[PDB]
């Protein structure tokens, strides 16, 4: 048999498996907005 | 604005709170209530917090404004609901801006507490159902509840 070195240990690296990879924004579950009908206090359907 | 009016019992519409200045939020409830002031002042100045950059001496001072439904008022229960469905909104609201010491619990309690009693007078309000709704999203359950309830806002 070969003696293999035994890969415990990533030099290529995983990187084009990496950064290939679209990183998800879940900051907040209802999509980083604070869902409210009382803090429009403002609107701009006033015109203009 | 930066300074509204809070009436007086007798020779009312005479005094003022500039709100450039902080003033403890407490000792208006006093001012207000030595005066019988009616309950549309109450969020007029919680409003004026908020818009001050305040959401916690805000929700609070209105714990004080849940007291005075109809004090001397003639019939503005209508004014506590809506006093009572702005802390059944910026309870959850500031439960979700939850800092590492106090549990969510902390303030979802006296949120859906104190929705129980918006719930004694009125029903099916365009915010009752959201409050509710907007609890469903805090715990990952009744989510097509949540949007049933949102969908009996838009009907």
């Amino acid at each position: 048999t070969y003696p293999f070195d035994q890969n415990r240990f990533v030099q290529y690296k995983a990187t084009s498996l990496e950064k290939q990879h679209k990183h998800d924004l879940l900051t907040e579950p209802d999509l980083g907005v604070t869902i409210d009908l009382i803090n429009p206090d403002t609107y701009r359907i006033d015109p203009n | 604005r930066g300074s509204i009016e809070i009436p007086l019992r007798d020779t009312d519409e005479v005094i003022e709170l500039d709100f450039d200045q902080l003033p403890e939020g407490d000792e208006v409830i006093s001012i207000l209530k030595q005066e019988h002031t009616q309950l549309h002042i109450w969020i007029a100045l919680a409003l004026e917090y908020y818009k001050q950059g305040k959401t916690e001496e805000f929700v609070k001072l209105l714990e004080a404004a849940r007291i005075d439904g109809n004090l001397d008022y003639r019939d503005h229960e209508k004014d506590q609901m809506t006093c009572l469905d702005t802390l059944a909104a910026y309870y959850v609201q500031q439960a979700r801006k939850e800092k590492n010491k106090d549990n969510k619990k902390d303030l979802i309690t006296q949120a859906t507490l104190l929705y129980t009693m918006a719930d004694k007078i009125i029903m099916y309000d365009q915010n009752h159902l959201l409050g509710r709704a907007c609890f469903c999203l805090l715990e990952g359950d009744k989510m097509d509840q949540a949007d049933a309830q949102f969908h009996f806002v838009l009907n």
